[PDB]
RNA sequence: UGCCUGGCGGCCGUAGCGCGGUGGUCCCACCUGACCCCAUGCCGAACUCAGAAGUGAAACGCCGUAGCGCCGAUGGUAGUGUGGGGUCUCCCCAUGCGAGAGUAGGGAACUGCCAGGCAU
RNA sequence: CCUCCUAAAGAGUAACGGAGGAGCACGAAGGUUGGCUAAUCCUGGUCGGACAUCAGGAGGUUAGUGCAAUGGCAUAAGCCAGCUUGACUGCGAGCGUGACGGCGCGAGCAGGUGCGAAAGCAGGUCAUAGUGAUCCGGUGGUUCUGAAUGGAAGGGCCAUC
RNA sequence: GCCCGGAUAGCUCAGUCGGUAGAGCAGGGGAUUGAAAAUCCCCGUGUCCUUGGUUCGAUUCCGAGUCCGGGCAC
RNA sequence: CGCGGGGUGGAGCAGCCUGGUAGCUCGUCGGGCUCAUAACCCGAAGAUCGUCGGUUCAAAUCCGGCCCCCGCAACCA
C-alpha cells in the first residue's frame, strides 16, 4: 500500500530537491527485488529443495522458479543442471506489498540486527541484505517447528552511484541498528 | 532501450531469406502512438507503396493511432493502394514483431482488402 | 556385428507387407517405437509398429 | 643452457636459416655485439658467452641477451641404422641471420666493452662486430 | 652390431578427402560449382548460385558464369553466377 | 526548393570507438495501466494489448573534438620468374614482377528510395 | 578409415617423417515455428567469501560444438520452449571425384505429409571417422517363372539378415 | 538368432497340487570359560522378476518378454 | 639397445579395467592384567598414493616426460 503512495508524492520530491535533478523523472527508481534463498543446505537428499520453495512461496507471494545449477564446482562438485537454488523477483504493486512487509514488520522483528548495521552497495546502485533466519507468515499459527534458512533480500534500483542510491531506500526510512 | 537491439535480431533471420529468394515484401512496423506499412521492391529499390498512420487520410477518423482497430486501416488502405500500381505476388515481412494484434489484425486485413500472396 | 545397439523392425500397420528397419536403443529405454511414416504399398502415411517381435 | 620451458611441439623440421634478421640495431644498451656471418647458436655458447662477460665487466653494468635459443635439435643415437623414426631432442638452436644484435650492454666504459665482447666472441661461432647504438 | 632404435607412436597417415575441384565461368546447371566442403565460410552463396549442400558444397542453381562477391558486414566472400 | 524525425537500402571501419555538447504538442524513445485477447518453466523485465499527463534522464539521431580504432603514398628494403656467375649450408649480375612493416598525409562518412512535420 | 603439418599460395604428393582420433551415439541430440545469447574477473551478497544460487558492472565469444583435429557459425550450425515424424516412397537434369569396383553432390518432377498466418522449410544430425566386395544361406513380400497338364519344393525380382 | 532350465533370508536350496513365507550357514544382544576356540538361547527376510490369465480366491496353476547357466546352429 | 610389469600408514600387500570410494596383517603409541617383561585384551594414531605435467567438473586410478626397482630381449654369417 503506502510505499508507492509515499514514494510518489515524497521520494520524488526530497530526490529532486537535494541532488537537483535535471528533469523530475530522472530521481532513482525502484527496480525488482529478486529475494532468494540459494540452495540452503543438502543438495543430496532432493527434497529440501521442494521445502524451501513451499516456505518461501508465503512470504514471497508468489511460486519460487526453483534454479538448477550452472556449470559448478563450489562446496561440492555439482556439475551442471543440478536442481539447487530458489529465486523469486518482484516489481510493481507485488512489490511495494513486499517492500511494506519489509520495513513495517519484517525488519523490526529481527532482534540482534543482523539485518543492517552499515552494510554497503554493489558498484553502482543496486543493494543485497542477506537475512538470517524467520520473519513473519500470513493470517495466524506461523511457526511449525521448521528447519531455519536465511534468504538474500536483493533490491534494485535505478541510479548512478552507490552514495546516491542510498539516499534512495533512507527516504523511507533505514535500519534501527545502520 | 534494449530491444531496439532485440528487434533486428529477429527481423534478419525472416528478412535475408525474402531479399535472397527474391520477393516483394510487405513489411510492418509497430511504434506505440504509431503503425506503419510499406510494399517494397525485392531488391530494396523503390517503395511501391505505402500506408502509416501519419498521413492524414488514413489519420483523422480514428480513435488511437495505435491500436488494432487502427492497424485494420493500415492494412485496409495499403492493400487496395498496391492492386491499383498492380502489385499482388507479395510476401509478409514482419519485421521483429511477433505475429499478434495490432500486426495480425493487420496482416488478415490486407490479405482480405484484397492483395493476394 | 556393431555397437550394443541394435537392429529392430518397424512394420507397417496396415496389413501390407511392408518395413523400414532401424536401429534402436534397448537398454537404455525398450518402450517400442510408434511413429507415422510413408508406406508406399498403400501410397499413404501410417502408423509404423513394433520392434522385430511376435 | 636456456631453453623454452614449454614449447607446442617437442621435434621439429631443420628449415633454411635464408634471411636476414629483424634486431639490425642495437636499442636497450648504449652498444652491443652483432653477428656478422650467419649461423646457430647451441644454447651453450649463448651460456659461455654470458659468463664470460660477467667475469670481464664483474658487478658494474647490466647484460641484455637479445637472441635466445629455441629450435630443438635433434641427433640420432650413437651407432644406429638410419631411418627408425625421427632422432631425441639434444640441444636448442637460436638461428642467427646476418646482422643479428646479440648482446647489449650499458653502465660500463666504451673501452671495457670492447674487451668483454673479444673475450665472449671467441667463444662464439660466427664472425661478429661491435655496433653502437646512434641518434636515428 | 644392428642395433635398433625401435618403433613409433608414428603417424597413421591422413586421408586424401579435403577438397578436390572448384569450378569456374562455366555453364552447366548445377556444376559443383565450388566444393569447398568443411566450411559455408570460406565461401557463402547469393543469386542463383543459391546452392549449398549439406557439406557446403556450392553448386550453381541455374546456368552462367561464377562472378565471385566480397559482401556486407563480416566481410563474407559470396559466389554467385551471372545468368548465360 | 531547404532544414528535422522515422522505415527499407546501397557501399559495408576514411563509415568504428572515446570524450564533450545537444534535441522532444511532428516524430522516437522512455512512459503510465493491464482491463482484455495475449504472456512469464516465478517475474506485464521480456512478449502483448489499451492509452492520458509526464521527461529528454537513459536509448538514439545530430554537431564538435583526434585520444584511440581505421585508411595510407613515394622511395628504399625483402621475395621471385627467366637467363648467367661465384668466394655455392648461400649470395651476386641482367632484366621482368615487387611486398609486409614503417614515414608524410588522410581521418569523426558519402549516397539512392518512399514516408511525416516545420520553414521557404 | 578421419583431421592437421611436411605438400612446393589449383589438383595435395613419399618416407618405420612430425602430432591426434575413430570401429559409434541419437526416437531427440532429427524436422519446424517461436524466443534468447558466451568464457572469465571484479564489486555487493544469509555458512561453500578458493569455486554453488543471486544482483550489478566490465568484457565481447576468449565460449559452445555428442565424441579427434581442421574448417565453421550470431541470419547462429549454440541454448531453451511448442507442435511433430520429410531419419519420407518413386525418380533425377547437372556434376565434382576415383584405374576400375565404388564413393560424394543435387535444382527440379510425381505421390503423400509435418511445421508455420504466409513466404517458406524439411529426402537425418554443421561438415569431413562410425567400415565390409562377392559367393553361400535365412526371414517376409511379389503370378515373374515353376522341366508332360494343374499345383508345389525350387529359382528370379523387391525388402532385409 | 531356437529348444531347454533357473532368477527369493546376504547365499544355496526350499515348506509353496492355489487357499499356508522355511531348513543349513551369515551379523547383533544375553547366558560361560586362561577373553577365544567354543555350547545353549531369542530376531533375522522376500508384493517369490516385469506383465498377462484361469478363479470362489492362485506368486507357483496357464502364458509373453529381460538377465544367468546347457545343448544344437554358423 | 628394445618390450612388458612395479614405486601405498614405520614393513609386506589390496584397491588401478571414464575415475569421485584408503582396506588387511605386522609394527607404533595410550590404557589393562603380571612382582616385572613376554604374550593376552581394549582404544587410537598413521598414506595430501615416486615425481612433474596434461585431459577432466572430479584423477592414486586415465594420458604424457623424467628418475628408481624387476622380468624378458639385445642374434644371423
Amino acid at each position: 500500500a503506502k510505499l508507492h503512495d509515499y514514494y510518489k508524492d515524497e521520494v520524488v520530491k526530497k530526490l529532486m530537491t537535494e541532488f537537483n535533478y535535471n528533469s523530475v523523472m530522472q530521481v532513482p527508481r525502484v527496480e525488482k527485488i529478486t529475494l532468494n534463498m540459494g540452495v540452503g543446505e543438502a543438495i543430496a537428499d532432493k527434497k529440501l529443495l521442494d521445502n524451501a520453495a513451499a516456505d518461501l512461496a508465503a512470504i514471497s507471494g508468489q511460486k519460487p522458479l526453483i534454479t538448477k545449477a550452472r556449470k559448478s564446482v563450489a562446496g561440492f562438485k555439482i556439475r551442471q543442471g543440478y536442481p539447487i537454488g530458489c529465486k523469486v523477483t518482484l516489481r510493481g504493486e507485488r512489490m511495494w506489498e513486499f517492500f511494506e512487509r519489509l520495513i513495517t514488520i519484517a525488519v523490526p522483528r529481527i532482534r540482534d540486527f543482523r539485518g543492517l548495521s552499515a552494510k554497503s552497495f554493489d558498484g553502482r546502485g543496486n543493494y543485497s541484505m542477506g537475512v538470517r533466519e524467520q520473519i513473519i507468515f500470513p493470517e495466524i499459527d506461523y511457526d511449525k517447528v521448521d528447519r531455519v534458512r536465511g534468504l538474500d533480500i536483493t533490491i534494485t534500483t535505478t541510479a548512478k552511484s552507490d552514495e546516491e542510491g542510498r539516499a534512495l531506500l533512507a527516504a523511507f526510512d533505514f535500519p534501527f541498528r545502520k | 532501450m534494449d530491444k531496439k537491439s532485440a528487434r533486428i535480431r529477429r527481423a534478419t533471420r525472416a528478412r535475408r531469406k525474402l531479399q535472397e529468394l527474391g520477393a516483394t515484401r510487405l513489411v510492418v512496423h509497430r511504434t506505440p502512438r504509431h503503425i506503419y506499412a510499406q510494399v517494397i521492391a525485392p531488391n530494396g529499390s523503390e517503395v511501391l507503396v505505402a500506408a502509416s498512420t501519419v498521413e492524414k487520410a488514413i489519420a483523422e477518423q480514428l480513435k488511437y493511432t495505435g491500436n488494432k482497430d487502427a492497424a485494420a486501416a493500415v492494412g485496409k488502405a495499403v492493400a487496395e493502394r498496391a492492386l491499383e500500381k498492380g502489385i499482388k505476388d507479395v510476401s509478409f515481412d514482419r519485421s521483429g514483431f511477433q505475429y499478434h494484434g495490432r500486426v495480425q489484425a493487420l496482416a488478415d486485413a490486407a490479405r482480405e482488402a484484397g492483395l493476394q500472396f | 556385428a556393431k555397437g550394443i545397439r541394435e537392429k529392430i523392425k518397424l512394420v507397417s500397420s496396415a496389413g501390407t507387407g511392408h518395413f523400414y528397419t532401424t536401429t534402436k536403443n534397448k537398454r537404455t529405454k525398450p518402450e517400442k517405437l510408434e511413429l507415422k511414416k510413408f508406406d508406399p504399398v498403400v501410397r499413404q502415411h501410417v502408423i509404423y509398429k513394433e520392434a522385430k517381435i511376435k | 643452457m636456456l631453453q623454452p620451458k614449454r614449447t607446442k611441439f617437442r621435434k621439429m623440421h631443420k628449415g633454411r636459416n635464408r634471411g636476414l634478421a629483424q634486431g639490425t640495431d642495437v636499442s636497450f644498451g648504449s652498444f652491443g655485439l652483432k653477428a656478422v656471418g650467419r649461423g646457430r647458436l647451441t644454447a651453450r655458447q649463448i651460456e659461455a658467452a654470458r659468463r664470460a662477460m660477467t667475469r670481464a665487466v664483474k658487478r658494474q653494468g647490466k647484460i641484455w641477451i637479445r637472441v635466445f635459443p629455441d629450435k630443438p635439435i635433434t641427433e640420432k643415437p650413437l651407432a644406429v641404422r638410419m631411418g627408425k623414426g625421427k632422432g631425441n631432442v639434444e640441444y636448442w638452436v637460436a638461428l642467427i641471420q646476418p646482422g643479428k644484435v646479440l648482446y647489449e650492454m650499458d653502465g660500463v666504459p666504451e673501452e671495457l666493452a670492447r674487451e668483454a665482447f673479444k673475450l665472449a666472441a671467441a667463444k662464439l661461432p660466427i664472425k661478429t662486430t661491435f655496433v653502437t647504438k646512434t641518434v636515428m | 652390431a644392428h642395433k635398433k632404435a625401435g618403433g613409433s607412436t608414428r603417424n597413421g597417415r591422413d586421408s586424401e578427402a579435403k577438397r578436390l575441384g572448384v569450378k569456374r565461368f562455366g555453364g552447366e546447371s548445377v556444376l559443383a560449382g565450388s566444393i569447398i566442403v568443411r566450411q559455408r565460410g570460406t565461401k557463402f552463396h547469393a543469386g542463383a548460385n543459391v546452392g549449398c549442400g549439406r557439406d557446403h558444397t556450392l553448386f550453381a542453381k541455374a546456368d552462367g558464369k561464377v562472378k565471385f562477391e566480397v559482401k556486407g558486414p563480416k566481410n563474407r566472400k559470396f559466389i554467385s553466377i551471372e545468368a548465360e
